[PDB]
């Protein structure tokens, strides 16, 4: 619906959508097209913004320019960040191990006042990484994402803390700039500036040049304030400048002239101290001043401070209604740091802009030196300019920094959520350990902005959110949510956007409104969201705003969970968390029961290939698709065939459209890794039965029918990348060549003469992937243990060849080995409702609870799980599934059945395998399914299988008897989860040990052991199993004689030698003797000894 | 020293019984 | 081609350099102020070597980060004791994903046959060379590597009543570790017993358990005698049975025994 | 089907020039074959469909005593540019076998193992009719519905 | 479980809408401003809690015994009446991120499906829960580490230190002439200190008796409302503890072994339920750390008669002694902390052992006062 | 070897540290940049700490297990197993003796409490400010 070429999904939508879900992956593209001077954003800003919208590069260059050596004799001013076309295609950039970037130019002039006038010119700095239409960067040939960072905005935060000593509340204010010193106001320490502990609040006022009568007039209301103005040794101005001079810095001779200039440099000067347009705007709107004032404002010099102290004074006075002279009237209350009106969102554009700023500041010093050392006039700024400190500042942002993450390519949705992410941790925010329990909890302002379901399950619970489907980021960097305006209980078709502080000042009504075509309210009063985001109930007189659509608040992953409202937030959270780890399958099929969001999410995610222009398909190949457009020119889209995605899974694409076929603009042509006819298809539709089955499903385990493993329905493709190189070490020079001296011939078979494996050769754990030689000894690349399968493709990056290569290394070789993972025992499965599980048992097709028509059910999920876990969703999802697969011509009635009184759009008939849409609030109702199961569907034979209640009488394949009561069978969408035995399973009898510690390693890659912790020792000692523990902590780990002696003794079949001398004790004895402590172990009686 | 690491445990002489020896 | 060294080397080098200079200052006959300054700097260097960041500013090498002194290798959360001396990774040990194996007796568990084959790799070789299955120990070590049909009939003979210690981190109580008899099962999953999940606190929702192989006769014995599930039914806490019907078996036996009127026969 | 061999592609995770779907989805479609083989030994069939058109299961040239019973099914679509040349190996087994590795066995690089399903039966059910009342010796009659691959 | 198997109770809506009628009046008085935010909140919360319990009762009553949810719940198999209450009828009241209850309840069952509002309000408690339980494991691990490190020494070293000293367990609730409920945790699986003498001296149980259910019952049937059991608290061992003074082990089902590491067993066993410990873990943490309480409730240094000097803002408590001398005075006594419930009134007599205010006695205070 | 009783701690006296040590460290050098063998009487050196690799002298004279206990007269390293490299400690002879920080910066300062000084005054004495 409203999408050209998609498989029509019949909808359980009770309410007609007034707005169409906006282009997903917006926050990346809008921000990045803001950062650089882009025409689309330019025109968007012309449509909604000021007459002259300044681009991020332009405004950082404006914030830098001009550079002077104080004097103002020599000047340098950059402008006009003009770009060319991109360096190469994305696929080529991923291929050649280079950065997908754009060459960057600036119109720079070197003004020289005393000498002759120098002209302007175009300066080239270097390549700047640009964002693809998939809203990602390709750094060093890997597809990296910049996640959006939640940070406390620059602005003025008022707070009230209850005193421990006295029974009197304390009002604390805290302003915080974009780049500068912290100013903070406190009631009685009075004011702190640049760690100047304890100063009277009036001093900084007096320093601004405020005479007594102006203190009495401005700060007349409230007590203490006047007593704080009174309480000071230096009442006079010059005295106060000397006082604050002495307080600011104890060292350096303090002069009155110097004090004023340093004060006015530290809190008035725009370059040294910087409060951004967000900060200026926030303090302006919160104080109420500069109402109808443009951008490009400066620091809070004086006029703000008066407003803040007045606001504080009124906050003490206890009267909300306030008006400041030369400012708009704002209400007086405490400011909440959790409220999203106060929490801004710094996005890719700004997060890059900061590093461009820091890099340009790093450049400004080098320029300031360069122009100082170089000759006057005869210098040339194009001639003398350092490129390093910016390219370094950018390269170092995408090199190792936490906010520049590897894109989650477990599927499209994983990517879409990864790019639509709100991170509270990292540089500029709060550290994971430092962050308290208050910051993590959801806040009523989160609604329709940050997902109050989706979050990681690890130590980052509530910290890393996901931005909500409909929410969009402002040029400022605030999270605006769309809503509908209502005039006197009559809703409008207009869509407005709210920043949160206005929504706080207004009343918002909920999306389940009694909606007729007119939209005039019939329900006398509706449930509404109050000023403090509290759930209230009011008549249409109070209601000014209403929720545009249901599922405002959900992320894309959260949105793609049908009957979410019947699930609990905890299991839903887990449902999303695991859904964005759901692996693509060799034959993906779209859910028979879903929401409409699956259709939309895939085509926006950008991993599917979309038809850029309206045309007719010219010819279809597996390699590429060529479309002949209306105009005459053709588009040839090249499909990435079996590309290793970042998280190890495959990114296989296929064409869906036929040769003789017309295709509209914005239509699905190719098939992504998790699309089948353009729809977010992660897992499969399987016939589930819900019951206990002979203890194989006990404690939320899952039972498979071998049919799945045989038919290859849940079979994935997993590609492990293996990288090795020939770097010229000081000894000689490394080589990638077939021939090694001390090897067998039979193992040197898969390799060709050059020393790489031939393409498609199946590898057993121990096989050679790259023949490499060290200066000759052998250091060849062998396939790691647990990994097997078919070699997709070999890449080579020769020193002689043009390819961009790391520093020192000559010839890089990467290997793609693909294992076709068949859903075996011990692999993780999960639904969409958080109902996880390990595959307890794969039954042979026949011994499987089967339908009266002879179809064996695929999975059996344990019943006891459901009421405990509190996620009945999966059962409604299951039920509807049966209605989805089993087509239903409802003999409606001569006067319509009650359940179908509020029946959705023409959803009375449905053919076999009818894929149904049910949104996460305006979806399929409780009793509807009771009507939907009561539906004739003679599956080949002239009989119904499932009853009115939705249960079926199953025959036990194993026993052969029928089950004594009818069990809840139905079709369920289940997801192949990434928590795989190829990741998790690990064994070690013996193996290769570490050099530093003398205990076995950790990890499957190095063939490590398994960690025997303290808590295991506690339990061993609780048993009192001295020998077991003392065997575990000596020969099994440490003792070098011990391990070889016990191996030798085991293989010989002799008594195990008594473990004598642990390495740990030697280490600690030697280490204690290194710190000059003489430690000697005495016996019960006699002389002491060394251990050996 | 806890559990099976006291001198009454770690030092236990287990001989096969005189009646069991000759019987073998 | 890069060299990985220890910070100690820098500090010892400083100390020995300062010492060897001071020696030459004594040899030449330098003024007492120079010599005493050298002695002060030496004192500072040795002081820093024994404990860095103990007095004033610490010594920093690359990028203004303080070097780990000798006392730094015996202090802090990550020096010694808290991590290094208390917990470490071991041999003759594995870790897999757990699944319910409801066929099994309480003393029995199930092992993934490959994982098992790797976990008893010597014990199988021993029997494979003690029998005429492998001609020589090297050839046995090849045959176990190739995983040939002749080892599987032996692995039952080697695993016959040979206990293994199942442990789940975090180990919250004594019954958090339990010994079992490993049955050999196909697949990639550890088949846990449904009764020991109350003890282990282990839901089958992607949780993983470590297996350990006791080697010494003492360890093997103690595994069989103390920590065998069949022995540890009652809680150390109270003495209420923890290895008891739970979740499913409860509803099963409850339905089985519940006497309801108005029924057939 | 036990093992397939395409002369073009070397392995399962690549593509053929001038086919719509790739050797993987081709292999997944070939599982839809209901080939019948009276021969106990491995028998080799051939398919050389050249030029533009849809390739069906009737376009295979089987040796004597090998029959394909659903030629209406869709394997792959070829453009005018493309040619698809495949030789399939049919063996007579029972139940299901995993795709045997061609590295351990002395088979060549060209051959792709397939997920072989030796199950000619498709669906099997039964229902037991009451038939004659409790008195005068009640007997069961079972009616078993059987559905094959043709 | 099926959409048809799970049933909403018929009284749910009848009750809910009958409570809505009063909730409307509460919210009306709150809107008028005749009742305070806290009073209105309290009243509404109380009402809708009563409604929640009513819906719980309806869920309890309506469902047949053959119903699978009742089977999975009321067999004790898993969950509780609360979960089937949240699944059938109404989820009930749900708290803010602070912990204070939102006056608007979740009137819709998870069968019925939640409204955006109701769900969005439900998220808070779920996430807060997930976070606090995600911390609880680490906190309880940390506690268990200390509780292991402290009792590193307590191992059964010898058989018996040969003492007659023992702690005195009541074993019976003031007769009857009324069995104690916590015998199983207290005096069960314990070795005795003395011979169980009765009124006459018809000695029923001798020294070194395991105190099994037969013996415990026999001691009740004898007609004694106390017994002196032999414990670790009174063990005269040089190193660790002596077997016989510990009592019988729980693991073995016999007399505790002469090797047993009862200390680290005790440490593990006390350390384990901290994850399941949902007044809570702070109290056990602060009790085991022996730190000054969150509410410093005073205990009586001397026995005497209590008098109430109802002072301004706070209280003042004075105990007039029996022996004769000075009366014990404390300056500021917290009114909100609440006096101890025989209840505290002007002109009663209270014991030396008795804590004066309801909360937590300062262990050091109790030690130095009593012993 | 296998047995143990009560462990005791003390202060490592210069004579006891010398009695521990097998040779003196008297060079600031770590290892040779070309051959990557450790230099004589530097850090890691094979003379005092024993040999680097199992049964090997520095120059390369003896690599047989037959010869056990013999010390090569060419370089002066003792041909034994490489494990001893974790069991062998060195020593550094200081021309002037310096104090240990542990008995100084610890609260209270013990050195100062033995000779009744203020810790600042002791600091001034030991750090050549008095
Ligand atoms: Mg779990
Ligand atoms: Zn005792
Ligand atoms: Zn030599």
């Amino acid at each position: 619906n409203s999408v050209p070429g998609a498989p029509n999904r019949v909808s359980f939508a009770k309410l007609r959508e007034p707005l169409e879900v906006p282009g997903l992956l917006d926050v990346q593209t809008d921000s990045f097209e803001w950062l650089v001077g882009s025409d689309r954003w330019r025109q968007a800003a012309i449509d909604r913004g000021e007459e002259n919208p300044v681009g991020g590069l332009e405004e950082v260059l404006a914030e830098l320019s001009p550079i002077e050596d104080f004097s103002g004799s020599m000047s340098l001013s950059f402008s006009d960040p003009r770009f060319d076309e991109v360096k190469a295609s994305v696929d080529e950039c991923k291929d050649k191990d280079m950065t997908y970037a754009a060459p960057l130019f600036v119109t720079a002039e070197f003004i020289n006042n005393n000498t002759g006038e120098i002209k302007s010119q175009t300066v080239f700095m270097g390549d700047f990484p640009m964002m693809t239409e998939k809203g990602t960067f390709i750094i060093n040939g890997t597809e990296r994402v910049v996640v959006s960072q939640l940070v406390r905005s620059p602005g003025v935060y008022f707070d009230e803390t209850i005193d421990k000593s006295t029974e009197k509340t304390l009002h604390s204010v805290k302003v915080i700039p974009g780049r500068g010193a912290w100013l903070e106001f406190d009631v009685d320490v009075g004011v702190r500036i640049d760690r100047k502990r304890r100063q009277p609040v009036t001093v900084l006022l007096k320093a601004l040049g405020w005479t007594n009568e102006q203190i009495v007039e401005r700060f007349g209301f409230s007590e203490i304030m006047m007593g704080t103005l009174e309480k000071d040794t230096t009442s006079g101005t010059d005295e106060a400048l000397l006082d604050i001079y002495r307080k600011l810095r104890p060292g350096e001779p303090p002069t009155k002239e110097s004090a004023q200039t340093l004060l006015e440099n530290l809190f008035f000067k725009e370059k040294r101290y910087d409060l951004a347009r967000v900060g200026r705007y926030k303090v302006n709107k919160k104080l109420g001043l500069n109402a109808g004032k443009p951008i490009t404002s400066s620091t809070l010099t004086e006029e703000d401070v008066v407003a803040t102290i007045e606001y504080l004074v009124r906050l003490h006075e206890g009267q909300t209604s306030m008006t400041v002279p030369g400012g708009v009237e704002v209400p007086v209350e405490v400011d909440d740091i959790d409220h999203f009106g106060n929490r801004r969102l710094r996005t890719v554009g700004e997060l890059i802009q900061n590093q461009i700023r820091v890099g340009l500041s790093r450049m400004e010093r080098v320029v300031r030196e360069r122009m100082t050392t170089q000759d006057v006039e005869a210098i040339t700024p194009q001639t003398l300019i350092n490129i390093r400190p910016v390219v370094a500042a950018i390269k170092e942002f995408f090199g190792t920094s936490q906010l520049s993450q590897f894109m989650d390519q477990n599927n499209p949705l994983s990517g879409l959520t990864h790019k639509r992410r709100l991170s509270a941790l990292g540089p500029g925010g709060l550290s994971r350990e430092r962050a308290g329990l208050e910051v993590r909890d959801v806040h009523p302002s989160h609604y329709g902005r940050m997902c109050p379901i989706e979050t990681p399950e690890g130590p980052n619970i509530g910290l890393i959110g996901s931005l909500s489907v409909y929410a969009r980021v402002n040029p400022f960097g605030f999270i605006e949510t769309p809503y509908r305006k209502v005039e006197n209980g009559v809703v409008t078709d207009q869509i407005d956007y709210l920043t949160a502080d206005e929504e706080d000042r207004h009343v918002v009504a909920q999306a389940n409104s009694p909606t007729d075509e007119n939209g005039r309210f019939t329900e006398d009063r509706v449930m509404v969201r109050k000023k403090g985001g509290e759930v209230e109930f009011v008549s249409a007189d109070q209601v000014d705003y209403m929720d545009v659509s249901p599922r405002q608040m959900v992320s894309v992953a959260t949105a793609m969970i049908p009957f979410l409202e019947h699930d609990d937030a905890n299991r839903a959270l887990m449902g999303a968390n695991m859904q964005r780890q759901a692996v693509p399958l060799v034959r993906s099929e779209a859910p028979l029961v879903g929401t409409g969001m699956e259709l939309r999410a895939a085509i926006d995610a950008g991993d599917v290939v979309v038809a850029d222009k309206t045309g007719v398909i010219e010819e279809v190949s597996a390699d590429y698709i060529t479309v002949m457009a209306d105009d005459g020119t053709r588009q040839s889209y090249r499909l990435r065939k079996f590309a290793r995605s970042n998280h190890g899974t495959c990114a296989n694409q296929r064409p869906i459209v036929d040769a003789g076929q017309r295709v509209e603009a914005g239509q699905v042509i190719a098939d992504g890794p998790c699309t089948q006819n353009g729809e977010m298809a992660l897992g499969k539709n399987l016939l589930v039965a819900i019951m206990p089955w002979e203890g194989h499903n006990y404690e939320d385990a899952i039972i498979l029918s071998n049919r799945l493993v045989e038919e290859d329905v849940l079979t994935s493709i997993h590609i492990e990348e293996h990288e090795i190189d020939a770097r010229d070490t000081k000894l000689g020079a490394e080589e990638i060549t077939r021939d090694i001296p001390n090897v067998s011939d039979e193992v040197l078979a898969d390799l060709d003469e050059r020393g790489i494996v031939r393409i498609g050769a199946e590898v057993r754990d121990g096989d050679i992937l790259v023949g490499k030689v060290t200066p000759v000894r052998d250091t060849s690349l062998k396939v790691p243990h647990g990994e097997s399968g078919k070699v997709i493709g070999i890449r080579v990056f020769s020193r002689e060849d043009d390819d961009e290569l790391p520093a020192g290394v000559n010839e890089l070789v990467r290997v793609y080995v693909a294992q076709k993972r068949k859903i075996s025992d011990g692999d993780k499965l999960a639904g969409r409702h958080g109902n996880k599980g390990v595959i307890g048992k794969i039954l042979p097709v026949e011994d499987m609870p089967f339908l009266p028509d002879g179809t064996p059910v695929d999975i059996i999920l344990n019943t006891h799980g459901v009421p405990r876990r509190m996620n009945i969703g999966q059962i409604l999802e299951t039920h509807l599934g049966w209605v989805a697969k089993a087509g239903w011509n409802i003999d409606v009635a001569a006067g319509v059945p009650d359940w179908a009184s509020k029946l959705p759009e023409e959803l009375y008939s449905a053919p076999a395998d009818s894929t149904v849409a049910t949104p996460v609030f305006d979806g399929a109702q409780e009793g509807e399914l009771a009507g939907l199961l009561g539906s004739t569907l003679p599956n080949r034979d002239g009989e119904v299988m499932v009853d009115a209640d939705g249960k079926s009488t199953l025959f036990d394949g194993r026993s052969g008897e029928p089950f004594p009561y009818p069990v809840t069978v139905g079709y369920m969408y289940i997801l192949k989860l990434h928590h795989l035995v190829d990741d998790k399973i690990h064994a070690r009898s013996t193996g290769p040990y570490s050099m530093i510690t003398q205990q076995p390693l950790g990890g499957k890659a190095q063939f490590g052991g398994q960690r025997f912790g303290e808590m295991e020792c506690w339990a061993m000692q609780a048993y009192g199993a001295a020998y077991t523990l003392q065997e575990l902590l000596t020969i099994k780990s440490d003792d070098t004689v011990g391990r070889v002696k016990v191996y030798e003794a085991i293989v010989k079949g002799e008594n195990i030698p008594e473990p004598g001398i642990p390495e740990s004790f030697k280490v600690l004895l030697k280490e204690l003797q290194s710190l000059c402590l003489n430690v000697e172990v005495l016996s019960s009686d006699g002389a002491a000894i060394e251990m050996r | 020293p806890a559990g099976t690491g006291i001198s009454r445990y770690r030092n236990i002489q287990v001989q096969p019984t005189e009646e069991a020896r000759a019987a073998a | 081609g890069r060299f990985a060294t220890s910070d100690l080397n820098d500090l010892y080098r400083r100390v020995i350099n300062r010492n060897n200079r001071l020696k030459r200052l004594i040899d030449l006959g330098a003024p007492e102020i120079i010599v005493n300054n050298e002695k002060r700097m030496l004192q500072e260097s040795v002081d820093a070597l024994f404990d860095n960041g103990r007095r004033g500013r610490p010594v920093t090498g690359p990028g203004n980060r303080p070097l780990k002194s000798l006392s730094d290798l015996l202090k802090g959360k990550q020096g010694r004791f808290r991590q290094n001396l208390l917990g470490k990774r071991v041999d003759y040990s594995g870790r897999s994903v757990i699944v319910v194996g409801p066929q099994l007796k309480l003393h029995q568990c199930g092992l993934p046959k490959l994982m098992a084959l790797e976990l008893f790799k010597p014990f199988v070789m021993k029997r494979l060379v003690d029998l005429n299955h492998a001609q020589n120990i090297k050839s046995a070590k090849r045959m176990v590597e190739r995983q040939r049909p002749q080892v599987w009939d032996v692995l039952e003979e080697v695993i016959a009543e040979h206990p293994v210690l199942l442990n789940r981190a975090p180990t919250l109580h004594r019954l958090g570790i339990q010994a079992f008899e490993p049955q050999l099962v196909e697949g990639k999953a550890i088949q846990l017993h449904p009764l020991v999940c109350e003890a282990f606190n282990a839901d089958f929702d992607g949780d993983q358990m470590a297996v350990h192989l006791p080697l010494s006769a003492e360890a093997q014995a103690e595994a069989r005698i103390l920590m065998l599930s069949s022995n540890n039914i009652l809680s150390p806490a109270s003495g209420k049975p923890l290895a008891m019907p739970r979740l499913d078996m409860v509803t099963g036996l409850y339905y089985l025994t519940t006497l309801v009127e108005g029924a057939t026969g | 089907v036990t093992s397939i061999r395409i002369d073009g592609v070397l392995h399962e995770f690549t593509t053929v020039p001038g086919v719509k779907e790739d050797v993987t989805d081709i292999i997944l479609n070939l599982k839809g074959l209901v080939v019948s083989s009276d021969d106990d030994e491995p028998v080799t069939m051939y398919l050389r469909k050249q030029g533009p058109g849809v390739v069906t299961a009737g376009d295979i040239v089987p040796p004597a005593g090998v029959t394909v019973h659903n030629p209406d099914m869709h394997i792959a679509t070829l453009n005018d540019k493309g040619k698809l040349e495949v030789e399939l190996v049919v063996e007579r087994g029972r139940g299901y076998v995993p795709a045997v590795q061609n590295k351990a066995s002395g088979a060549e690089i060209g051959r792709i193992p397939v997920d072989s399903i030796y199950s000619p039966v498709l669906k099997v059910t039964y229902k037991v009719e009451a038939t004659r009342v409790e008195q005068r010796t009640d007997f069961d009659k079972l009616i078993i519905d059987v559905e094959t691959k043709n | 479980v099926s959409m048809a198997d799970v049933l909403v109770p018929p009284q749910k809506q009848e009750i809910l809408e009958r409570h809505e009628a009063e909730a409307d009046a509460i919210e009306r008085k709150y809107q008028r401003g005749a009742l305070n935010h806290t009073e209105r909140n309290e009243s509404l919360v109380k009402i809708w809690q009563d409604a929640t319990e009513e819906v719980g009762k309806a869920l309890e009553e309506f469902y047949p015994a053959d119903n699978p949810i009742i089977t999975i719940v009321k067999s004790g198999a898993t969950g509780n009446l609360t979960q089937t209450r949240t699944l059938a009828g109404m989820k009930g009241l749900v708290t803010n991120p602070k912990g204070e209850f939102i006056p608007r309840p979740i009137k819709s069952s998870f069968r019925e499906g939640l409204t955006v509002l109701e769900y969005f309000i439900n998220t808070h408690g779920a996430r807060k829960g997930l976070a606090d339980t995600a911390l609880r494991t680490a906190d309880s691990g940390y506690l268990t580490r200390r509780l292991v490190d402290v009792s590193q020494d307590v191992i059964v070293r010898e058989h018996d230190c040969e003492t007659e000293r023992g702690i005195n367990v009541t074993l019976a609730e003031r007769g009857p002439d009324i069995r104690d409920a916590h015998v199983e945790t207290s005096a069960f699986a314990r070795t005795l200190a003395t011979d169980a003498v009765d009124a006459n001296g018809n000695v029923i149980i001798e020294r070194g008796h395991d105190l099994g259910d037969p013996a415990i019952d026999a001691l009740l049937a004898a007609g004694i409302t106390t017994v002196k059991v032999r414990s670790v608290l009174t063990c005269t061992s040089a190193t660790g503890v002596c077997a016989m003074c510990y009592g019988r082990s729980m693991a073995t089902g016999k007399l505790v072994d002469i090797g047993e590491a009862v200390g680290i067993v005790a440490a593990q066993s006390i350390g384990e339920p901290g994850t399941q410990l949902t007044g809570g873990l702070p109290r056990v943490q602060e009790l085991f750390e022996a730190r000054v309480p969150r509410n410093k409730a005073p205990i009586a240094d001397v026995a005497g008669r209590v008098r109430l000097e109802e002072s301004d803002k706070f209280f003042k408590i004075t105990i007039v002694p029996d022996d004769g001398g000075e009366e014990v005075v404390y300056d500021k006594l917290s009114k909100r902390q609440r006096l101890r419930v025989g209840v505290l009134s002007d002109g009663d007599h209270v014991e030396v052992g008795d804590q004066l205010m309801e909360g937590a006695a300062d262990p050091h205070e109790v030690l130095r006062v009593q012993g | 070897v296998n047995f143990f009783d009560e462990l005791r701690i003390g202060l490592a006296t210069a004579d006891d540290i010398r009695n521990w040590s097998y040779g003196e460290v008297k060079k600031p050098e770590t290892i040779n940049y070309r051959t990557l063998k450790p230099e004589k009487d530097g850090l890691f050196c094979e003379k005092i700490f024993g040999p680097t690799r199992d049964w090997e002298c520095y120059c390369g004279k003896y690599k047989r297990v037959r010869f056990k206990g013999i010390i090569c007269e060419r370089c002066g390293v003792e041909v034994t197993r490489a494990k001893v490299r974790r069991e062998r400690m060195g020593h550094i002879e200081l021309a002037a003796p310096v104090t240990h920080i542990w008995y100084f910066k610890g609260v209270p300062s013990r050195l100062g409490y033995l000779l009744d000084l203020a810790p600042k005054d002791l600091e001034k004495i030991i750090y050549f400010a008095a």
